[PDB]
């Protein structure tokens, strides 16, 4: 989940972007 | 772009910077 | 009203809201 | 839609809620 | 509601959300 | 006070409004 | 200028200036 | 009040602690 | 539009936007 | 400048990168 | 004025409060 | 620089202001 990949660990801009619609 | 952890709000509106007109789903569970 | 603004205000506000249950933005 | 619903108008949290998954 | 911990200007902001137009108090002393 | 109720430890919506006006 | 959204903006400015003092918001 | 003063105008901080404690 | 509140949002945006490389902000 | 380009129209992270150092 | 930590996009807008029409740079490297 | 003065350490005013422009 979007937790775990970007607060707990750093995400790309790309990664931030599985999240998008 | 930023390399750091996002959290929060501060991950919500990121979100919303970069999905723009897409739109996002924020579903933290 | 610039929606745009208003709309970083509105899922600061919607994150605080929902909590757990989340929510979808779709413009 | 909540930007027009709320952007002119201010939504109280419980409005809000409405918008909630 | 969120269940989390409230911090600074994200407390206050919080405050703000909840309390609409009765207003609040921020006394962090 | 509202610092160590909510930030130190969690508050629910109605100890959050204990501190409206 | 939609005052509520400002209002946010002022509040987070006040805990900034006021710091230990703390403020009162009565719209 | 710090909405008519502070929401068309800027206001600084100097103006602003003025609605402090 | 009121140029100084968008100007928090935008220095926010920048913020996260240039990261690293950082900006100036010059009103 | 970016207060005009960007305050009245939505600016993206690809236009707002133009501001960047 | 506020005495404790500021990080992130907090120091960032406490920056921009701060430094008003002068304006400022935010250099965090 | 800033971060390690102000985010690692506290920052008075005026240090904070050193990074006006
Ligand atoms: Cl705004
Ligand atoms: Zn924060
Ligand atoms: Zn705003």
């Amino acid at each position: 989940g979007i937790v775990e990949q970007c607060c707990t660990s750093i995400c790309s801009l790309y990664q931030l972007e599985n999240y998008c619609n | 772009f930023v390399n750091q952890h996002l959290c929060g709000s501060h991950l919500v509106e990121a979100l919303y910077l970069v999905c723009g007109e897409r739109g996002f789903f924020w579903t933290p569970a």
